[PDB]
């Protein structure tokens, strides 16, 4: 049976949605296997690197022009699995799409941050991208072990505890407080790996900021 | 270690804990305790960001509207990702000052004929500019 | 400071201090008001700085306000702003009147509802 | 089942439940009553029979009236008068009440 080369989520709004579709050797088809479960997408997604899965569903066919071919093996696996590679496929045989429908994925845009307002960067206010959009960080809770984790993410150094007498230099956000009472416990990788509220809801203004100012 | 905190409200200065004590051997006769700790500042005044305003000698704690959840939580149905409100409950007086928060008023200052107004500190320290 | 208790008894006029201390280099600024309205350069007084034995390097200084007594007694309120260069926002202010400050006696009054309420 | 609280705290009204398992075979009937008096048909809805996925061969239902806040906070007493034919005197009776719990205490502290 085929091995899956890789997926590319063709015929959709960036490489992060659209369809499904299987690399078969030399040509590529479409699959449509049934018990498509959101196991099965996170894998899919993994594949790709956007994020998280969030929906998966099969639409109805009204001359959607579905030339691709379909697949003739299920994909059952685990979600926690590994790539495609490593999940069991029944031994060929016939098709389970029934009903002539194509599978859709839809993934999450992957994570992003910088520091805006400090010279040569290493410094200035927190900026975390998500939704497409950049937003600003709450310093209601922002110990010295929250320091350090945006540091070495960007590759910046241990930061040198600059105080706030220098923090004054950068000034204010426009944007939405995406973030809030952010406890970084551990090193992780990740800011986002750490425990916060939720995004969108805050009880904080734009006066009251988060500048980052690392050894550089 | 033995106590969980359900709120830690810091206008009113409440804080509630849940425990369960282990009375007895029967399973079923351990008693269930609540404890709430209210702090009442006697020096404030009705509205915290305005020094005329009179003082205050009434103090109303409602426990219903204190233990409320209001933050929509992420719930896994294998095969979506949905976002569903804690509560269908969800203006409130601040009655003491929060630390983690900075409290500024507007003061007209006279100098030689003209006044310049200046944004004043009315918390003690509180944070910095 | 509020005034004394033995000053309003021959209900003749009250007396207000401001005592600012701690503080280097000497220059300060202070400045009386009444409900946001500025006061007359004339109806308070001020004293140059002078060094405090106990610690050196921080001085100190006050500022004397004489109200009449029935207007104290109606419960009007006074402020006391200072200006100088080590505070954070450059300016801060304080509040007293006749209910805070050395008072006679405390009211309270408390209530607890909705104690047997949903928490989860 | 006692009213929830948070109903009443609202003040539209309160749920009484009367859940009844454990009867075999398929025949059960459930009453209202109050203060002695039977109260009327439509005042109560009654399920029906149906049976328990865990243990095979058992059936359960229950029936629910609806009473006013001012009703239940002026102290009447309801009850779930049921009919079974395996019943020793083929009546049974379990009754609540709005005392109808466990003593509290209140260990009032005040600091002056
Ligand atoms: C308590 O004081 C605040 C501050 O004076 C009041 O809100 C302010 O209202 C003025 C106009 O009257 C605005 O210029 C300020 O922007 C307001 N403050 C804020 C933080 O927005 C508030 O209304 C007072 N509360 C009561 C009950 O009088
Ligand atoms: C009353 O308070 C004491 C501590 O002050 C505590 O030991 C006791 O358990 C409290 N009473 C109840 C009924 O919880
Ligand atoms: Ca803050
Ligand atoms: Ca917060």
């Amino acid at each position: 049976s085929p091995v899956p080369e890789g997926v590319r989520l063709a015929d959709g709004p960036g490489h992060c949605k659209g369809r499904v579709e299987v690399k078969h050797q030399n040509q590529w088809y479409t699959v449509c296997q049934t018990g498509w479960s959101l196991r099965a997408a996170k894998v899919v997604c993994r594949q790709l690197g956007c994020g998280r899965a969030v929906l998966t569903q099969k639409r109805c066919n009204k001359h959607a022009y579905g030339r691709k071919p379909i697949w003739l093996s299920q994909m059952s696996c685990s979600g926690r699995e590994a790539t495609l590679q490593d999940c069991p496929s029944g031994p060929w045989g016939k098709n389970t799409c029934n009903h002539d429908e194509d599978t859709w994925v839809e993934c999450e845009d992957p994570f992003d941050l910088r520091l805006v307002g400090g010279d040569n960067l290493c410094s200035g206010r927190l900026e975390v991208l998500h939704k497409g959009v950049w937003g600003s960080v709450c310093d209601d809770n922002w110990g010295e072990k929250e320091d350090q984790v945006v540091c070495k993410q960007l590759g910046c150094g241990k930061s040198l505890s600059p105080s706030f007498r220098d923090r004054k230099c950068y000034g204010p956000g426009v944007g939405r407080i995406w973030l809030d009472n952010v406890r970084c416990s551990g090193e992780e990788q990740s800011l986002e790996q750490c425990q916060h509220r939720f995004w969108g809801f805050h009880d904080c203004t734009h006066q009251e900021d988060v500048a980052v100012i690392c050894s550089g | 270690d033995e106590r969980i905190v359900l709120v830690d409200n810091k206008c009113k200065c409440a804080r509630i804990t849940s425990r369960i004590i282990r009375s007895s051997e029967d399973p079923n006769e351990d008693i269930v305790e609540r404890n709430i700790r209210i702090i009442v500042p006697l020096n404030n005044r009705e509205n915290i960001s305005d020094p005329t305003s009179p003082l205050r000698t009434r103090f109303v704690y409602h426990l219903s509207d204190l233990c409320k959840k209001c933050d929509p939580t992420e719930v896994e149905l294998d095969n979506q990702i949905v976002t569903a409100t804690q509560s269908n409950i969800c203006t409130e007086t601040c009655y003491t000052y929060d630390r983690n928060k900075c409290y500024t008023a507007v003061v007209p200052l006279v100098y030689g004929g003209e006044t310049k107004m200046v944004e004043t500190a009315l918390t003690p320290d509180a944070c910095y500019p | 400071l509020p005034p004394a208790r033995e000053q309003l008894n021959l209900r003749e006029s009250a007396t207000i201090t401001c005592l600012v201390t701690g503080f280097s280099p000497a220059d300060v600024f202070v400045q009386w008001m009444q409900r946001g309205q500025p006061l007359s350069p004339e109806k308070y007084v001020t004293s140059a700085p002078m060094p405090e034995p106990q610690a050196p390097g921080r001085y100190f200084a006050h500022s004397i306000l004489t109200v009449s007594e029935e207007e104290w007694n109606t419960g009007e309120t006074y402020t006391c702003v200072v200006a100088h260069e080590a505070l954070p926002n450059r300016v801060t202010e304080r509040t007293v009147d006749k209910s805070t400050g050395k008072p006679t006696l405390y009211n309270v009054s408390l209530v607890m509802s909705d104690t047997a309420g949903t928490c989860y």
